[PDB]
């Protein structure tokens, strides 16, 4: 899990 | 489980390396443990940590912060914008460790690295106010800290963490794309490769996403002009061939801005565009010209631009683009074409760089109309031009045809390179013709190759020149050999007494010296120099007495050119070199010679070279012959040695009549001493010479009785034992068996005149004349035709042609006209020409055999008139019957007769008198005639004035070779013409001024130092005497006095400077007219 967009 | 300030420093540390383990070793399910230490992760921010001035504490907490953010993701735990803002720029601050690649820490500030890498933690800060300044502060420091001590994964970490950034953020500030930019200078990229190759990496990752930024940056300084946009505003060109190859859709919509800045009116901004668009197009990997075709074209049309600078870059790029793209070839010919004729020197000497330079690595990469533009600046208007074009030529044929360097059918793409280079030598310019023979010497027979090999070359390379070319090639030989004569000639006057009269005649030869030198204007000031050296300097005297000497060889005189060059070690120095270059010997030798005829030999037996070299073993055997009788005149004392002379023995006894004739030729002009150093060669030469004298062929026997006068001091006694037999079996019963000995007879009538003075009086008297040439034994058969081909020719005329040859030779062996013996044979070859070639008028005779009978005695005046004791006895009513050998009724004999006229003429042994015939040669129907006699007078006014400018004159031999003198000699051979009967008459006049306008036009067409005025002067002299062949004929001299007038009419007509006053008052010939008012002509003239 990370921090995408 | 508690960190705070409480704690001693020794047991918080201990504590947080514990902290450190298990926020690395949870997991984002493990909800239990998250609950439990989220009060700690929010504690672990606290201002006490992020500012904590031990260098280990802040690492600690930087890793926890970064694990911290990776399990409770994508919900981070801190909320407050200004505390999450503190932490992340406490991150950036700890990536500074990520530089001392040595430290035992190291390793932990790469887990750091590693991590928010991996977790991509600094998305978190798209939200914040300040993101900008947290991003542009992390990619200064992360291209600051890189470093050759930082592995692949190092690098690999940070385009990830960047990456990430750039794709899922909503914008690129110009200052954070900046940060990436300015690693691509080259003023940094110099200093710093590892931030450069960062900053491609990353570029590259990020294509896709950050071109609209890149886009908007050049689009705002190239375009709105703005540079206060960035501080690499002026780095754009820079940039942009550096983007370019990093991936070329970073400049997806930058191109079409370039395609728009080559239609700039600003000169220097669009050169700028095209030495960048030179960079791109030309790269060897390039692929922009398939990519974009508008822009290729666009760019082409810079070719045509006015601004030169851009032309020039243009054509040096086209170098480049040859051999990285050969099928961009084919669109660069056009351009190429148009800019080989530019108005500007340089943009045509480049022009040529880039062909030749792309035809050295592979002549498949120039086509034929490159190599052909190269061909024509050879004739350029510009010497450093032409000596670009020839130097090229050079080089290419060295490779590709000499070496065959790419092959056999790339070798006959280029067959053309020698012929071309050597017809250069016909140039007026010196420095053209000086460079042909360096080219020769280096790149067409180099000199460095080995005696035997480089005979080789020269002999299979002149059995496949062009015929001007071995033309070209001879009067080369030719040239050095008068010039290598006029320097031994300089140092044997410098070796006399020191006069007055010396001195000039040392200046005299310095100054014949120097027209064969480069820049005359300062090579005669030079050799006053080197004459002054010469008279001082015995050891350089001696030194070039050896290079000069007919027996120098090759090594000798590289040796002598050495010793020279040294003892005089700027200009000077540079002119001489030109000279010693010039004189010394580079392919003939007494060696080379040796070498040469061995090669020949070779061909004639077996050899098996001929066939693989690429040249029929007959014509290279006839071209080495040919090479060696050029090479017997130029170079004959090279020619004296016993190798050699052995090796033209073995040939002199071939049986093929064409060696065998070579070999009589080249003994002939090299045998001179061969009796005295070679006596076992002189005595297996005699009996030879003897048979081919006795039993012929004739062109054999003629060549052996010159060998036996030129080698034999006993000549006398060689000559008896031929003549006495050759003289018995003269019998008119055997006509084919007389031409041989009457050739062999003549030239011994030549040679031996006093000796043989008797017998060959009456041998002429009773046999030639009487028995001979006044019978018919085997009348020709009754044809129509007034000329036939030498095999259908009646044996006996063949025999009375070579009587008459045999008579002239016996007069000029004589050269004496003491017992009238010349007045007779004069008397006899005129009656033949009166009788139209029938001398006994029987009419048995043949019609072809009389034109070759009025041919052979026509010939015959013309030879003797070119020896002074008979042209003294040669009347004007004789000169005047020959003269019309001009207008006989056979082509082939008014052909002949005039080709005779020529060589008299161009040898300076024949009188203008009978250069005066050729203006009768205006009444020849036949174009190919007048177009020959033209050239006749143009090629013999032309050197008799060339012959003038160079020599001082003397008051007989002047008048002689004055070409002005003609007209009075044209003048009275008109007015005595058959043709002119009435005075008066209109078309006969008109008949005599396209006679008198046939020359006039020619030697008119000066016009300078009063040569108009000179001679109108002859002319108004002319009408002040008498005919001369009949001064009391009143009709005659009416006669002679119209002509001037017919001629005075076109001088009139024809010129404006005529009227001036004649630079010397013009003697007439004595025996046309005598010692010196109205006009004679017609009123309808
Ligand atoms: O001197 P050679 O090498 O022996 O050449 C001579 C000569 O030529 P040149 O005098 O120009 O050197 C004759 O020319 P003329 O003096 O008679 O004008 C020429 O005469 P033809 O034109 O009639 O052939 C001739 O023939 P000959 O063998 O009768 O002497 C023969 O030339 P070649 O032997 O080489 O054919």
């Amino acid at each position: 899990k990370t921090y995408s967009r | 489980m508690e960190i705070s300030d409480k704690i001693s420093k020794e047991e918080m540390v201990r504590r947080l390396k514990m902290v450190v383990k298990t926020f690395m070793d949870m997991d984002q399910d493990s909800e239990e443990e998250k609950e439990l230490y989220l009060n700690l992760a929010l504690h672990l921010a606290s201002d006490f940590f992020l500012k904590h001035p031990d260098k280990d504490v802040r690492l600690l907490v930087a890793c926890c912060l970064a694990d911290i953010f990776r399990i409770y993701a994508p919900e981070a735990p801190h909320t407050s914008p200004d505390k999450l803002k503190d932490i992340f720029m406490f991150i950036t601050r700890q990536l500074k460790g990520l530089e001392d690649t040595k430290s035992p820490q190291f390793n932990r500030y790469f887990y750091l690295l590693e991590n928010i890498a991996w977790v991509k933690s600094y998305n978190i800060c798209f939200e914040l106010e300040d993101s900008n300044e947290i991003f542009t502060q992390l990619y200064r420091t992360l291209f600051s800290v890189i470093n050759n001590g930082h592995n692949q994964k190092v690098h690999m970490h940070m385009v990830d963490l960047m990456s990430s950034i750039i794709c899922e953020g909503d914008t690129v500030s110009q200052e954070l794309l900046d940060t990436v930019l300015v690693n691509l200078v080259p003023a940094h990229k110099n200093l710093n490769k590892q931030a450069y190759d960062l900053a491609k990496a990353l570029l590259k990752r990020t294509a896709q996403a950050i071109e609209p930024y890149i886009t908007n940056f050049f689009n705002q300084v190239l375009m709105l002009g703005k540079t206060s946009i960035s501080d690499l505003s002026e780095h754009v060109f820079d940039l942009i061939l550096e983007l370019y190859n990093i991936d070329s859709h970073l400049l997806l919509s930058v191109l079409p801005q370039l395609e728009f800045k080559l239609k700039s009116n600003d000169n220097e901004e669009r050169l700028q565009v095209v030495k960048l668009l030179a960079k791109m197009f030309g790269a060897k990997d390039s692929e922009l010209a398939s990519q974009n075709k508008p822009l290729w074209q666009c760019y082409l049309g810079r070719f045509n631009d006015i601004h030169v600078p851009i032309r020039l870059e243009c054509v040096k790029f086209a170098s480049h683009c040859l051999m990285n793209h050969p099928d961009l070839a084919k669109d660069l010919t056009e351009y190429l074409k148009v800019r080989s004729h530019d108005p500007e020197e340089a943009i045509r000497h480049d022009v040529i760089v880039s062909i030749v330079t792309a035809a050295k690595k592979d002549i498949l990469l120039v086509n034929d109309h490159l190599l052909n533009f190269v061909r024509e600046r050879t004739l350029d208007k510009r010497w450093r031009v032409r000596k670009e074009a020839m130097m090229g030529l050079a080089q290419i044929y060295k490779k590709y045809a000499l070496q065959s360097a790419a092959g056999k059918d790339a070798a006959k793409q280029i067959a053309w390179i020698k012929d071309k280079l050597l017809h250069i030598y016909y140039q007026n310019s010196i420095d053209d013709r000086l460079l042909v023979e360096r080219i020769f010497a280096q790149y067409m027979v180099p000199h460095n190759l080995e005696t035997t090999e480089r005979m080789k070359c020269l002999y299979y390379l002149y059995a496949t020149l062009d015929l001007n070319a071995v033309k070209a090639l001879n009067e080369m030989w030719k040239c050095q050999n008068l010039l290598r004569h006029q320097v031994k000639d300089l140092l044997d006057l410098i070796k006399q007494p020191k006069t007055d009269a010396s001195v000039k005649a040392i200046f005299s030869k310095v100054m014949v010296i120097t027209r064969n030198l480069p820049d005359p204007g300062k090579a005669q000031d030079f050799m006053k120099k080197f004459t002054q050296v010469l008279e001082d300097d015995e050891k350089i005297r001696k030194q070039l007495e050896v290079l000069v000497s007919p027996t120098c060889s090759c090594k000798q005189a590289e040796g002598c050119v050495r010793e020279i060059t040294k003892k005089l070690g700027n200009p000077f120095l540079e002119m001489i070199k030109f000279l010693l270059e010039r004189i010394a010997p580079v392919h003939i030798d007494t060696e080379s010679i040796s070498a040469l005829i061995k090669q020949v030999n070779k061909s004639i037996d077996g050899t098996a070279d001929d066939e693989d070299e690429g040249v029929p073993t007959d014509q290279a055997i006839r071209a080495g012959l040919e090479l060696l009788k050029v090479l017997s005149f130029t170079h004959p004392i090279s020619f004296h040695s016993a190798e050699t002379f052995e090796s033209l023995l073995a040939c002199l006894k071939m049986d093929d009549e064409k060696v065998a004739e070579a070999a009589l030729q080249i003994f002939k002009n090299t045998g001179s001493k061969i009796e005295e150093d070679f006596p076992h060669i002189r005595s297996a030469l005699l009996p030879v010479l003897h048979h081919k004298s006795k039993k012929g062929p004739p062109r054999q026997a003629k060549y052996a009785i010159h060998c036996i006068h030129a080698i034999f001091s006993s000549k006398e006694t060689q000559f008896a034992q031929i003549f006495e037999p050759l003289h018995k079996s003269l019998d008119p019963s055997n006509l084919e068996h007389l031409i041989t000995p009457l050739v062999t007879i003549g030239h011994i009538a030549l040679l031996a005149p006093d000796q043989f003075a008797a017998p060959l009086k009456s041998l002429v008297a009773t046999f030639i004349v009487k028995d001979l040439l006044m019978n018919d034994r085997l009348p020709g058969k009754k044809t129509t035709k007034l000329w036939v081909p030498d095999e259908e020719v009646s044996p006996e005329t063949m025999v009375k042609i070579q009587a008459i040859k045999m008579m002239v030779r016996w007069l000029l062996g004589m050269k004496n006209n003491h017992s009238k013996s010349g007045t007779s044979t004069l008397r006899l070859l005129t009656t033949i020409l009166h009788s139209d070639g029938d001398l006994t008028e029987q009419g048995k005779i043949s019609k072809p055999d009389m034109s070759r009978l009025r041919l052979a005695a026509g010939s015959a005046i013309v030879k003797l008139a070119q020896e002074p004791c008979y042209h003294e006895i040669i009347t004007l009513e004789q000169y005047q019957l020959c003269a019309l050998a001009i207008n006989d009724e056979c082509y082939q004999v008014r052909q002949v007769f005039a080709q005779k006229l020529h060589k008299g003429l161009s040898r300076l042994r024949l009188p203008l008198e009978y250069m005066a015939i050729c203006a009768l040669c205006a009444k020849d129907p036949v174009k190919e005639r007048r177009a020959h006699a033209r050239q006749c007078l143009v090629k013999n006014i032309n050197v008799r004035r060339e012959y003038l400018k160079q020599h001082a004159a003397v008051s007989e031999k002047l008048l002689s070779l004055l070409p002005e003198y003609v007209v009075p000699y044209t003048i009275h051979l008109l007015a005595h013409d058959p043709d002119y009967v009435k005075v008066q008459d209109i078309e006969q006049l008109k008949d005599v001024k396209e006679c008198l306008w046939f020359v006039l036009e020619i030697l008119m067409a000066k016009n300078e130092n009063n040569s108009h005025a000179f001679i109108r002067k002859m002319v108004e002299n002319i009408k002040q005497t008498k005919d001369a062949q009949g001064p009391d004929d009143a009709k005659m001299n009416e006669k002679l006095y119209t002509v001037c007038d017919v001629a005075m009419n076109i001088i009139m007509s024809k010129s404006t400077t005529y009227s001036l006053e004649s630079p010397k008052d013009p003697v007439l010939p004595a025996r046309f007219f005598t010692q010196p008012t109205k006009n004679y002509l017609p009123p309808e003239m």
